[PDB]
């Protein structure tokens, strides 16, 4: 059957039961509603990922497609992870968490802090002293 | 649902919810004294159904900011169950049990009436606990088996004193068939063996 | 072991007999507790050809269990070799091969052996020169079909078409073996095979017929007669047209009929075959056969009488009983079988348009003269048959043969006095005489005592014990009948006194006599003494020691006690004082062992002895009896204590000077038993009587005041029954003293005071006041209603019932002074209405008819006012009160109640329906005939006015059906369409609760549906053969997908139908299976809260159990969408078992 949903801006999108089976927060819905948190851009992005990734058994040990799929600016990734946490998804949440973990692998503290856009000179000496064991 | 996660500050919500549930439950129980028999059963069943429906709605509408971060039980359904369990210890339990027993004897006298009235409290006791039946067998099931055994001993004694054993066999078989029907379509299925034995 | 088996093979393989025997014993013992198997198989095959008999027997016995551990590769090889040797020349080898094959198939439960043997036999069974091969092959095939008969997917047609030409073999033996094999095949049997078999048989019927075809048809029908319903309509006409033949061939034709009735019960072809057999019973023309053709007709009559139950008037109104009765003068077999048929019919006459009683009474004289004519025969079997016939005719109804005793007595006298009579003949004659004397009135046995006393007296003394016991029973019955104390009689029995006494006392001695005869003699002596002992005065004071010495014996302890009880409770005085001194301790000494029957008997004996005889009683026996009371009184047993307390109950009234020693232990036991939960009914009345006797006995330390204080002591310092019992006890104690002033005011001030006064104390005092106010007047004292109202106004809910009971009891105590006040309170007090209504209900229940008849009109005038009330409980109470009031004066209270079914509104109609629903009770009532006709209007008026009224009407119908199913049997056909009208799904007030992910439908007609299903269930379990079955099956199979509880109820009903008359359930198997399969592969929406999943095991588990119960039926070849052992349902099977 065909199920429609209401976007925050006021758009209407078509969803299918098979395309939304992997979800749990909208599966209960399928079993139009206002969703201000999500927008049209993420709706098409999530729905296209679900269509191309729907049937599966129950580099970097991740699909090669995801490398070019997630190559977006930091702002969109912030919106994607916020939606994933709200939608309590598993497949998308694990992929983006792994991608973030790989991108924070072996990086200088100055570039990590600047990119993240977020305790120095009083405790840096102490933490350095008891972390040379590694 | 938006206000669920918009609340997060973000931790002092469990105490308020518990207090609200406790005060609402006490207010509901307060209007449960003027009814003892044939009226308290319907009222209690429908209030319990409403409470269970409200608990289900609350669980289905906010089940994220309860125990997700690290860890009465934090679960909304478990919290409702434990509140119902520790509130049922009030003297209304005795009057509810007496009403249920007198209805059972009246049904066994020859007439029949609706069954959902005490079926509701039976499913309530079966579901209560967390099936983890702790208070159920400890108090209400045990006392119910006590009254059942006493009543059947009375029936056997009077039937032997008055009527011959030929009709006693038929009466006993009819009673056993009624108990099988009760344990099949009226009560829980986790008690056939002990009840039989 | 390898070395062990090698040594065994080496030593055994030495051309020796003893060594081979020991080796065979060793390997069988080893079996019981790759190359080796080949070696042992080869050596066993070699031994199979040995000429020795013992060695061959040992090998063939070893072959049986050897299949369990042997490989599965060479089993085909050994089977093929055995089959090849089966076609040898020497007969001994043939027998050895057949024994081996039978043994291996017997120990068989790898499966290729059955296919190979049946495939080879398919060609082997074909026509061959040798006939022994055919007989052996037929025996083997019979063994297969008896044991095997499993899959056989593509082997049944081949064996079938190959065995068809074998049916025409000239040898009768081969034909019989083929018939047996076919019967075994059909019993083991597929969807169409019987169709071709029956078609071939029918085609062959229209030819030169032979006994083979009819015998085969009878055999296959007997083995499996539940699958031939559409072929019969051409089977019976063939039998009828082939019966009119001169040559003797009707034997198998008549044999077919009885097995046809036995197999297929429902068929509308009975009159034709019945007339055919009735005509065929008339043939009357070892060279002579006509004395044997009627055996088949007699078996036919036996079968048709046994199977048919619901058409008794059809059998009785015809000439069938007449023709059966007149057809008696025939051979021994014919006479025996017609007697058996008539006995079976009379046994069937018991209940399970004149009633059968009229035709039975009119045929009684015919049966009597037929039996009297049949008495004049010297054959013992005819005499036993006639005596059994008389016993059955007397047992079926009482007072049947009240006009033929003078003509039937000489036959019994001759059968008892003749020298040529078997033991069984005498036993049955004596039993018939005893039952005739018992059932018939004593007025038709007075002239016959002179003829009945000598033979019974002579038969009392016989070497046999069964005959002696039956004679003693007859003697006791005759003694009771000749002197009935119930109705005065005018007859002198003085000559018979000594005649009976001599035999009775002669058999009372030991004389190495069996226990049963001694007990019967003791019973006869007891009855004789009790009803006749005034004539016996010389032996009365010396023969009583026999009972005293026999009391010690365990073998005869109950019978002697019962005889003593009967003797003591005789209206005519019996002298027992000299024996009482030495007898009471003997009975008291037996109150230690665990024996309920003996305890009750000896308690009854002592009670009746002390009641009838109390002039001389010492203190030792009283002390011994009292000391034996604590071991008798117990909580587990009620009857023994109820009978033991009678001792003190009688003592306190007859011998008041033996009560000072009752304290300490007996008193404590009585107190504990009073508060025991199990003390109701007669026990309570005995308690009240004993306590009243204690009060009125007038003895020190046993007054009313000290007893009241000691009873109230524990209360001041338990279950409700203890309070009720103690309140009844104190009420009985104070009842015997009507002039009791200080206690009443003390109780009043105890209730009025608040300090140091618990709820239990005031509740008990109010209940006691109510109980005492039952008959004694207490309205004279002033300031009584105020304190009663003050005590009643309490917040405790448990005290409300006691207060209502006390108020009702006080009101019924003297109606005229309390009825106006309670009526005014009901009309005035708006708040306290539940208590007033309950009190009024108690008053109406306990009011005497004399004191309530003038008060009927105003009670009716007030009851109708409270018909409309917001509270459901109040309306139910008024309905119950109206129903209880309707029990008295039906001819006035019922005609008015019938009047508001059309004049009153819907609420009034529901009120009167709920009132009349309580009138019907399980016990018979005088209002039953009026209700039997009023229910018609009561249920026809209420068709479908409103949902609430419909629900109340359905509840009324269910209650009436459960209480008295036979009351509403006639009208059931009228209300069946109405009952089934409200069984389908109707959209009436179902509000679609659209909230979101979760849903919860609110169906108000779930209650009506559940009520209707409950009436269906109670109708099925009360009387199922009184309604259409197809409609009920369709309704039960259609109402599944509505609710959970209804789904379980439907599953339970289907399970019940599976285990009760499943003939109507095997037709629509697919229609029943489909909804269960659809709902099983239903997976409940995941993320739902855990209770739903738990319910689902119960739905899935219940469905599994229902499917198993349905498949318990013999028909299991069909497997529609069943072979799916999925992971989710993999473990459900074993959970069900």
């Amino acid at each position: 059957p065909s199920i429609k949903l209401q976007s925050s801006d006021g758009e209407i999108f078509e969803v299918d039961v098979e395309i939304a089976k992997q979800s749990v927060t909208i599966k209960t819905m399928l079993e139009p509603v206002p969703l201000p948190n999500v927008n049209a851009a993420i709706l098409k992005k999530v729905i296209q990922w679900c269509t191309h990734h729907k049937d599966d058994p129950p580099t970097d040990d991740i699909p090669v497609w995801d490398q070019e799929f997630l190559k977006v600016d930091q702002g969109t990734l912030f919106e994607l992870i916020l939606a994933a946490n709200y939608l309590d998804i598993k497949g998308l949440l694990d992929v983006t968490c792994k991608t973030v973990a790989n991108m924070i692998k072996g990086k200088t503290p100055e570039e990590i802090r600047k990119t993240f856009n977020i305790f120095t000179e009083e405790e840096e000496a102490q933490v350095r002293k008891e972390n040379q064991w590694c | 649902y938006t206000h669920v996660y918009n609340y997060c500050v973000g931790l002092e919500l469990y105490k308020r919810l518990k207090e609200f549930l406790k005060n609402y439950l006490t207010n509901l129980l307060k209007d449960g004294e003027d009814l003892m028999d044939e009226s308290v059963l319907k009222f209690y069943t429908q209030q319990w159904e409403d409470y269970r429906f409200s608990s289900k709605v609350l669980n289905g509408i906010c089940a994220y900011l309860n125990r997700h971060w690290v860890r009465g039980i934090y679960e909304i359904y478990s919290l409702a169950l434990v509140t119902w369990r520790d509130c049922l210890f009030r003297p209304l339990n005795k009057q509810v049990t007496n009403a249920v027993l007198k209805l059972i004897e009246k049904e066994r006298n020859g007439e029949t009436i609706n069954t959902r009235l005490i079926s509701g409290v039976v499913q309530s006791y079966v579901e209560l606990g967390l099936p983890t039946l702790t208070v159920y067998k400890e108090s209400f099931e045990s006392q119910f088996l006590a009254d059942t055994e006493r009543f059947y001993t009375r029936e056997s004694t009077e039937f032997l004193q008055q009527n011959p054993v030929t009709e006693y066999m038929k009466k006993a078989e009819a009673r056993l068939l009624e108990e099988q029907r009760r344990v099949q379509v009226y009560l829980h299925e986790s008690t056939q063996d002990e009840l039989a034995r | 072991a390898s070395y062990h088996i090698s040594n065994l093979l080496e030593k055994m393989t030495s051309s020796d007999k003893d060594f081979r025997f020991m080796a065979t014993n060793d390997l069988m013992t080893e079996l019981q507790k790759d190359d080796s198997e080949r070696k042992v198989v080869k050596m066993i095959l070699k031994l199979l050809e040995d000429k020795n008999g013992e060695v061959q027997n040992l090998a063939v016995k070893c072959l049986g269990p050897l299949v369990s551990k042997v490989k599965e590769y060479q089993v085909e090889t050994i089977v093929d070799t055995l089959c090849t040797n089966m076609l040898s020349d020497k007969e001994q080898l043939r027998d050895i091969s057949s024994i081996g094959l039978k043994t291996v198939i017997g120990e068989l439960p790898a499966a290729n052996v059955c296919k190979k043997i049946t495939g080879r036999l398919t060609s082997a069974i074909a026509k061959q020169e040798d006939v022994s091969v055919q007989l052996e092959a037929l025996d083997i095939m019979a063994d297969m079909l008896s044991r095997q008969g499993g899959l056989l997917v593509n082997f049944h047609p081949s064996i079938l078409t190959c065995l068809l030409p074998q049916l025409t073999s000239p040898r009768l033996a081969v034909r019989k073996r083929t018939i047996i094999a076919l019967g075994h095949l059909v019993m083991s049997c597929f969807v169409d095979l019987i169709e071709h078999l029956l078609s071939e048989l029918s085609k062959n019927d229209s030819m030169s017929t032979t006994r083979t075809y009819i015998q085969c048809i009878a055999a296959i029908s007997r083995q499996a007669g539940h699958r031939i319903g559409e072929y019969l309509e051409k089977i019976i006409p063939l039998v009828v047209k082939f019966c009119n033949v001169d040559d003797d061939e009707l034997r198998e034709y008549c044999i077919q009929a009885f097995e046809s009735f036995v197999r297929r019960c429902p068929k509308e072809v009975y009159p034709h075959v019945s007339t055919i057999i009735n005509i065929c019973l008339k043939y009357l023309t070892d060279d002579d056969m006509s004395w044997k053709v009627r055996r088949a007709a007699a078996k036919c009559l036996d079968a048709v009488v046994s199977t048919r139950h619901e058409m008794l008037p059809e059998f009785y109104k015809t000439v069938s009983p007449a023709l059966i009765s007149r057809f008696k003068e025939r051979e021994e077999n014919v006479k025996a079988d017609v007697f058996h048929a008539y006995l079976s019919l009379l046994k069937q006459t018991r209940p399970v348009g004149e009633t059968p009683l009229t035709m039975l009474q009119s045929q009684v004289p015919n049966i009597v003269k037929a039996l009297h004519k049949q008495m004049k025969e010297k054959s013992v079997k005819t005499r036993q048959c006639c005596f059994n016939m008389l016993t059955e005719l007397v047992n079926v109804l009482p007072g049947a043969l009240t006009q033929h005793i003078p003509v039937l007595v000489p036959g019994i006298i001759f059968s008892l006095n003749d020298k040529s009579s078997s033991s069984n003949l005498k036993i049955d004659a004596l039993s018939c005489l005893y039952v005739i004397l018992c059932n018939h009135s004593p007025q038709v046995f007075h002239p016959h005592v002179q003829a009945l006393v000598p033979p019974v007296v002579a038969c009392v003394g016989d070497p046999f014990y069964k005959i002696t016991s039956e004679a003693l029973l007859v003697t006791q019955q005759l003694v009771k009948v000749i002197r009935p104390l119930d109705q005065p009689s005018s007859f002198d029995a003085t000559p018979y006194i000594k005649d009976l006494f001599t035999c009775t006392i002669k058999r009372l001695k030991a004389a190495d006599i069996d226990q049963e005869v001694k007990e019967r003699a003791i019973s006869c002596m007891g009855q004789i003494i009790c009803n006749l002992g005034d004539n016996l005065g010389s032996d009365l004071p010396n023969t009583l020691q026999i009972f005293l010495e026999r009391l010690k014996n365990e073998i005869t302890r109950l019978t002697t006690v019962k005889a003593l009880t009967l003797i003591a409770g005789s209206p005519l005085k019996i002298d027992l004082r000299p024996v009482l001194g030495e007898g009471v301790p003997i009975l008291a000494s037996f109150l230690r062992k665990n024996q309920r029957a003996l305890k009750l008997g000896t308690l009854s004996a002592l009670d009746i002895l002390i009641k009838n005889y109390s002039d001389s009683l010492t203190a030792a026996m009283i002390d011994a009896v009292l000391d034996e009371l604590p071991p008798l009184i117990s909580e587990s047993d009620m009857h023994v204590s109820q009978m033991a307390i009678s001792f003190l109950t009688t003592l306190a009234k007859v011998y008041p000077s033996s009560l000072s020693k009752i304290s300490g232990s007996i008193l404590n036991e009585l107190i504990g038993l009073v508060r025991s939960p199990l003390l109701q009914g007669g026990a309570l009345s005995a308690m009240l009587d004993f306590f009243q006797a204690l009060v009125v006995t007038g003895t020190n330390n046993l007054g009313y005041m000290d007893l009241l204080r000691m009873l109230t002591g524990p209360v001041y310092s338990t279950h409700k029954q203890s309070y009720y019992s103690i309140a009844k006890c104190v009420a009985a104690l104070t009842r015997a003293c009507p002039k009791e002033g200080p206690a009443v005011v003390g109780q009043f001030i105890q209730d009025v005071k608040n300090s140091r006064s618990t709820d239990s104390i005031r509740l008990l005092a109010l209940l006691s006041l109510g109980e005492v106010g039952h008959h004694i007047d207490l309205s004279g004292q002033l300031e009584l209603k105020s304190v009663i109202l003050e005590a009643f106004s309490s917040p405790s809910e448990e005290v409300k019932s006691a207060a209502s009971y006390a108020l009702g009891s006080i009101s019924v105590g003297n109606l005229p002074e309390y009825l106006p006040f309670v009526l005014q309170e009901i009309t005035s007090q708006p708040k306290r209405q539940y208590l007033l209504l309950h009190s009024l209900k108690e008053i109406i229940s306990s009011a005497s008819v004399v004191g309530l008849k003038p008060y009927v009109e105003n009670i009716w005038a007030l009851l109708l006012k409270h018909c409309e009330c917001a509270e459901e409980g109040t309306r139910n109470v008024v309905a119950e009160c109206l129903g209880k009031l309707t029990l008295i004066d039906p001819e006035t209270l019922l005609p008015r109640l019938k009047g508001y079914l059309i004049s009153g509104s819907s609420y009034a109609r529901s009120s009167v329906v709920t009132a009349v629903k309580f009138t019907i009770s399980d016990h018979p009532q005088p209002i039953d005939p009026l209700l039997k006709n009023c229910i018609g209007d009561f249920l026809k008026t209420l068709e479908d006015p409103d949902l609430n009224v419909r629900r109340v009407a359905l509840v009324t119908f269910n209650s009436a059906a459960h209480n008295k199913p036979s009351l509403i049997r006639d009208l059931l056909d009228t209300v069946l369409p109405h009952l089934y009208n409200e069984t389908k799904v109707r959209k009436e007030l179902i509000r679609e609760v659209e909230m979101g992910p979760f849903k919860h439908t609110v169906d108000d007609g779930l209650d009506i549906r559940k009520a209707a299903f409950e009436c269906m269930y109670t109708l099925l379990d009360s009387c199922l053969d009184r309604l259409d079955i197809f409609e009920f099956l369709n309704h039960v199979e259609d109402g599944l997908k509505d609710h959970y509880d209804i789904k379980m109820l439907t599953f339970l009903m289907l399970v019940r139908l599976s285990t009760l008359c499943p003939s109507a359930v095997l037709q629509r198997l697919d229609r029943l299976v489909e909804p269960l399969r659809a709902t099983c592969t239903t997976k409940v929406k995941a993320n739902s809260v855990k209770q739903e999943f738990e319910k689902q095991d119960e739905l899935k588990r219940s469905a599994m159990r229902a499917v198993a119960a349905l498949l318990t039926i013999p028909e299991a070849e069909k497997s529609p969408l069943m072979s799916e052992f999925q992971s989710q349902i993999s473990s459900n099977p074993e959970l069900a078992a």
